[PDB]
């Protein structure tokens, strides 16, 4: 008869607890492991897979494969604003749904760089620069090319390789982020602006399109375990 | 842990770390440092919290019924199945197979129930939750030879103390658990369609040992599942529409994210 | 039969198991193993960061 | 003097030629191969066929227009009623294999467009009318390359599958189906796409009628297009190769 | 383990693994292997959970009275025997003679009975479960000097507490516990005939140390029965006609199977 | 008084459980076992006999 | 240790180490042997209960709410700050910043309630406290799915047992928490002026998961804060103003200190 | 005076007895020793499978 | 099952208690410490800083 | 894997940790550590106590 | 893999990428760099700002036209307005910088022409 004494938390069932239970099949044999291609071991190996960006959200483009193209034109000026989207990789809309999005909604603060791959899907014969920019917060988002200019940015000159990689760095006044919204944990925006007009020849189309993926870098982590607010219950299914 | 980043200077070559061509089916391995000049940081962020044992290790209400004191819902049953919760159908679901042991833990409570029936004094009520593997006899009532489980496992649980909790091991006949079966369970490729196919884990009965007052009682067992011991292969894109069946895939199409205005609206609408 | 493994930090902790079945053991959430390049870079013919994709 | 758009792949009697394309992306960086004795069950000893079941089937050609939405082949129906592939598949309970997928799309400098050739292991698929199951014949097509639907499918008291490509037929993001070995065949850099797809299941053999363990998926994510003058029809071609089959099993020939 | 299958090939001799002569009372060792062309596989497969002790070690319940707050039934009693109750007989019958220990849990649970009696307020319920080796004074009433157990065992358990529990040692007179008893007890081939002849292991009774309450309570004690440490020898066919008698074998015939059609049809009826 | 904390499962009856029980008959001496012929130590001992089976179920 | 006094004797020098000057933001280190004749003693006085930790680490209530059996109050909610409690807030404001480990103790309590219900007879109170870190769904109702808790954690309490009691890691994005924030949550000095621009911990959800009676229950949730493993940077001088709000600040100016009358008079008035 | 044993896998847990008589010890789970030869095979002159077993 | 005794002081909270919790959020990864200045270790740190006295406390 | 300490006095108390995470640890009621001489005298040029502060 | 054709001029913030070009003409034969204690004259401690100063500015676009003669554009004063560059240019009596000018046209196949990229050292007109 061993003298013991319960300390606060005696029978409490805490969710994230860590204990051992008795087996109720004692002696049972488990069927022999196998190798079964593509094993997942942490979900950071899943976030630094590119996965397509519906930056064309608005209206109902979004019930549609629409929300994945972005709309590139020859025109008749430089300078011009392609696309604009914050950088929320888990609230904003744009991000929310991507497999970089999903994962990160499941945890409450995030931290490390993206890299933002743009292909030109145009024809063959199409030519044409951008510049993908990033600029921090603290003052508005870049309205002209010339307030994009002072940002993070890079050239794409469309070429042979068909996609460029903006990659975005960690400039944060923290070590981490939430992947909800918050002004403290304020992130930036992303911009793309004509650098030199879409140029085609005769008989090529003009309006072409590009699209983005979004992945993270070897430097992305995510913490603080929560649930997704993106999967809803009314009753048991049945 | 996570990749510190490298000091980088300026560059004026023919190296080309940010052109790639994306349709090699090629994730790229662009880092700040290739794409600007980067100052050394040592990063000692860990991945810890993201290893798929701590993403699905945490206890998750799978389902939960009610039985009573008296009147024809004396006893429960439950055909085993994680799909009928959202939450951790979701999660599981985000691997076409899983394999792992799990920590079963069964929150039981009680409540009274209103009747004119006077002098009531209740005495405590012990619990009975029985597994039936499939093909065992199932009990067809409150009192049926059954409940004796000379071998079928099953807990015995008095109210006010530590809920009931036991671990089971990876029971499947497969070399893993299998999320999602794009198959038919006959060779005439007809009949079921889909995971229930596979879905053949058995009954979970439970019934009050004895009804301890004269006044109507009426009880609610949860049942949380565990996943310990996680194994989890060929990944997938998470569920984005809502589920509507507990035994398939069956969706109502939604697009793909919600909306704002012009691609340049750095504002959610 | 005891085993002294490290707490998580930014110590130890000893740990004995009682049961006969390792079903009955605690999980195992200290496994940081990691590998990406199955879904990033899937591709047979190497890509070099610095090269052409296409050349 | 070499090239990495350059590219042969000999399979028996068959060989094939690329003069443009990406790598090729070997499943889930597995090669595909045999069953171990360690990881077999059926002790019965197999038939492997080899240069017989093992070779290039080009299925049917199919038109790509600029208002195709996408298309869909579940793999071992598919390749079910093609050569001494079709055959050991009808003789054996069991059977086992790996791809060697070629998708082949050629246009010009003056066409533009861009495709997404996945591999979805266990494409399990829905119903248009939430409480039914999708027919098999619904599901199916041998050879017959089955379409996505532009717009939702109607939920009468169908088992027509709910084929809206931006929910793939599976109720997800279309868009995130980048984890799927998979390739893109941008008509502005591209040719082709190959895809080496190994053994993905949880049991080590399986019935091959009953089960599709993988369906391929050609996704057109931006629209084909070209100024008038450039050539209208251009058409997709499948070809497939089975790699490493093995059949176990053996007894009269169908499935019932 | 399991044993593997070895890689058979064609033969083409005068060996015959497949023919034999059944009538010598020998079991054929034919394996796959010896009747086709077998590829190799390695068996991992355990029979770890079909050995006689996982068979056995479960809890059954083997039999259930009451005993009530007033009136007649104050007390309970039971002559122990494992034969009441359907499944664990069964399962033991499999062997002719059994040797074990044996973990006895007992599920006491009370209910509150209908009275017309006024302001009920139950105090808790303390049972006394005592075990009357066969010889020893029997309780006659719920208050005799009997429930001293000086030298008796008994266990005292109140309410809400965790089941109470014990072990008991392998009992018999005998090297082994007999299942089955071919014989008389009289020298005169005469008396009783069968395993009742055997069956001697005494009286277990049962009573509320104290009444709790004003108004009526009655109790249902659930003995459980868990064979330890076993030895079992000389099989048997498992019991195929249903029990009649908790005390001889007998049954009442029937057939040996269900049936089906012709002896072509694939399909029960 | 050692300080101690209960984990959920604690005055729980498991059908399956393996514990320690104490012995309500101490220092009993077990009658001393004997060769018995034909001891099963597996069930499967039992599932490697040959038995007779009833092919011809057909009607009575 | 505290420091033993030195044996001293007469002085006449040039040596003065009671003459200062108190300008240069330097406090004096003259001890008693300086200015008079020391006896040696020998400290054995210790420190010890003054450290950081003696000192923050005990528990404190930081805040309390009710919710019910029935009616409108069904389950409770609190966004978590330790600043709604004079006590505790004011100990950790002796710091600019302070990181830590903290140990959440719940004493949960109910109360019967008046009612004209006849016939009560409660069953036992299970009680489920629910952690939403901030981004996840809320209940909006006692019984909306997310209190499956498949991910968040969540602690089940059934009444009678001991407090349930957890310990929770340093969960700020900064390498410390800010106690004070001088600044703005907005890049355009506005919005929120001070610490609650920084606060963001989340809400605490808790609910009876049975009604248990058919009378009205209401319960009081009492959470307690323990500063385990304390870190504390930068002190400042303790608040004299009485607090005036959870969020901020916000005092109203009291005198420096209570009176009493001349310089000379030796008693407070 | 513990003794550590291997648990049922497809590591040890470790244990220690309290009590002083052996019927309060727990269950004997992992013995699968067996001998199917009493019941298979009970003939008094060897039956060698290759062979005619009536000659 | 090894046979325990509870002792006075079982399920009791102590206000100054010292124990041992499980921790509610397993393997998470605490933001890395950082070095700010003037760090107090004990209270007679911060006793032993002048400060100026209210003397005068007089009236108003 | 143990560790003994001493206990406040005017002998020693063996402790041993469960729990996986070091937030699930203990208080550190034994750091005595301490150094004023960041409040008290945080000037720049030295000031020795016998001398005239300014001078 | 390589090819003469393509390029990538790293220099802060920003980054530069051409799939079609010649060489980098490196000025006369000298790549920019600081002074020297040898070669300095004013003897106050410089500013050298370093990633916020040398970075890739982008100035507005010009049409290239059938019709168009050329363009200039003299150089500390085109960036003069330019983010940090212009404003230690602006609160100090003396500077010295080198430059990476990147001259960018791309037309098709079909389009023809052909420019002079020149820099002229003291243009005076
Ligand atoms: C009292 C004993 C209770 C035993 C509880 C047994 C529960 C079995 C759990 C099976 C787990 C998840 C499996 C999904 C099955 C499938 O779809 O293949
Ligand atoms: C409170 C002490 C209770 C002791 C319980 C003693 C029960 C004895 C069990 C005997 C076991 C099975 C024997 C069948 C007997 C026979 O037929 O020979
Ligand atoms: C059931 C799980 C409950 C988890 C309890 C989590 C409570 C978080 C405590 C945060 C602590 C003190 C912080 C003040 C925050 C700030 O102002 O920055
Ligand atoms: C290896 O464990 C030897 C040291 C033993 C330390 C005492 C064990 C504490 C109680 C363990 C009993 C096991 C419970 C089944
Ligand atoms: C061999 O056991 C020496 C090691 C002892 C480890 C501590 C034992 C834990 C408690 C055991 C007491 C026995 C209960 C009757
Ligand atoms: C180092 O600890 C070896 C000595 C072990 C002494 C017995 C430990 C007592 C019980 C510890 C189990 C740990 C609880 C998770």
């Amino acid at each position: 008869g061993l003298p013991t004494m319960n300390t606060p938390g005696s029978c409490q069932f805490l969710t994230s607890d860590d204990f051992q239970s008795p087996s109720a099949m004692p002696q049972y044999d488990v069927t022999p492991e196998m190798r079964i291609p593509g094993e997942v071991k942490n979900l950071m190996e899943i976030a630094e897979v590119d996965s397509v960006v519906p930056v064309q959200n608005v209206g109902e483009k979004v019930n549609s494969m629409e929300a994945y193209q972005i709309p590139v034109r020859s025109n008749e000026g430089s300078g011009t604003q392609v696309f604009g989207f914050p950088l929320q990789p888990g609230y904003s809309s744009v991000f929310s749904r991507t497999l970089l999005g999903e994962i990160l909604n499941y945890y409450t603060h995030w931290s490390g760089s993206i890299k933002l791959t743009f292909m030109f899907c145009g024809s063959a014969m199409a030519t044409g620069k951008f510049l993908l920019a990033y600029s921090p917060p603290g003052a508005g988002a870049p309205t002209k090319r010339v307030d994009a200019m002072l940002g993070t940015h890079v050239v794409w000159d469309v070429g042979l390789q068909s996609s460029c990689v903006l990659c975005i760095p960690w400039i944060s006044q923290t070590h981490y982020r939430y992947v909800a919204s918050d002004e403290y944990t304020a992130g930036g925006f992303i911009t793309c602006w004509y650098q030199t007009n879409i140029v085609v020849p005769a008989d090529a189309q003009s309006s072409c399109y590009i699209m983005c993926f979004v992945s993270a870098c070897n430097d992305f982590s995510v913490r603080l375990l929560k649930d997704t607010p993106f999967i809803s219950q009314e009753n048991f299914f049945q | 842990r996570v990749a510190d980043t490298v000091g980088t200077g300026p560059t004026n070559s023919e190296a080309i770390p940010a052109l790639t061509a994306a349709e090699t089916g090629h994730t790229s391995q662009v880092v700040p440092s290739d794409t600007m000049q980067t100052r050394h940081v040592k990063n000692y962020h860990s991945r810890s919290e993201s290893t798929i044992e701590n993403f699905l290790c945490r206890s998750a209400c799978v389902y939960f019924t009610e039985y009573e004191n008296s009147g024809a819902k004396r006893y429960a049953e439950w055909v085993i199945t994680p799909r009928q919760a959202a939450q951790l159908r979701r999660k599981l679901e985000f691997f076409t197979y899983v394999r792992f042991d799990l920590e079963l833990t069964f929150v039981i409570t009680s409540t009274q129930q209103p009747s004119t029936t006077q002098n009531q004094d209740a005495q405590i009520l012990t619990h009975q939750i029985m597994y039936v593997p499939p093909g065992g006899p199932v009990p067809d009532k409150v009192d049926s030879y059954v409940w004796q489980t000379s071998t079928n496992p099953s807990v015995f649980w008095t109210e006010g103390n530590a809920p009931p909790r036991m671990s089971v091991p990876f029971l499947s006949i497969g070399n893993a658990y299998s999320n999602f079966y794009d198959g038919w369970s006959e060779f005439s490729r007809n009949g079921v369609y889909g995971i229930n196919t596979l879905n053949n884990m058995g009954t979970l009965y439970a019934r009050h040992v004895n009804a301890g007052s004269t006044g109507p009682i009426k009880s609610t067992i949860r049942i949380y599942f565990k996943p310990k011991h996680v194994k989890a292969w060929i990944p997938r894109p998470p569920r984005l529409c809502q589920y509507e069946k507990a035994k398939n895939v069956n969706f109502q199409p939604s697009g793909v994210t919600t909306t704002r205005q012009s691609i340049t609206t750095m504002t959610n609408t | 039969g005891a085993q002294v493994s490290t707490q998580k930090t930014g110590i130890h902790y000893t740990n004995i198991n009682y049961y006969k079945d390792a079903a009955s053991n605690s999980a195992n959430r200290q496994d940081f193993t990691q590998d990406p390049s199955k879904f990033t870079e899937p591709v047979k013919d190497i890509m070099i960061k610095s090269l052409p994709a296409l050349n | 003097g070499y090239s990495d758009r350059v590219r042969s792949i000999t399979l028996g009697n068959s060989t094939i030629t690329t003069q443009e394309c990406a790598n090729v992306v070997v499943g889930y960086g597995v090669w595909p191969d045999y069953l171990k004795d360690s990881e077999a069950t059926a002790e019965d000893q197999p038939t492997q066929p080899d240069v017989a079941t093992c070779r290039f089937y080009t299925l049917d050609s199919v038109q790509w227009q600029k208002t195709s939405p996408g298309w869909w082949w579940k793999l071992p129906d598919a390749l079910s009623n093609l050569g001494l592939f079709g055959q050991n598949m009808q003789y054996h309970y069991l059977g086992r294999t790996g791809y060697t997928i070629h998708v082949q799309c050629n246009a010009s400098k003056f066409h533009q467009g861009c495709l997404l050739v996945v591999c979805v292991p266990e494409a399990e698929m829905g119903c248009a009318t939430l409480n039914n199951t999708p027919s098999s014949a619904e599901l199916l097509g041998g050879d017959t390359a089955k379409e996505f639907a532009d717009k939702p499918v109607a939920s009468g008291s169908n088992k027509l599958v709910q084929r809206v490509v931006y929910n793939a037929g599976m109720g997800v993001g279309v868009g995130n189906l980048t984890i799927f070995p998979h390739q893109w065949i941008n008509l502005r850099t591209n040719n082709s796409a190959t895809i080496v797809m190994p053994y993905t299941n949880s049991v080590p053999m399986d019935n091959m009628f009953r089960h599709n363990n993988v369906t391929l998926m050609v996704i057109p994510f931006v629209p084909l297009d070209y100024c008038p003058g450039s050539t209208t029809y251009v058409p997709i071609t499948v070809t497939i190769a089975p790699m490493c089959a093995e059949y176990n099993g053996l007894r009269l020939a169908g499935h019932q």
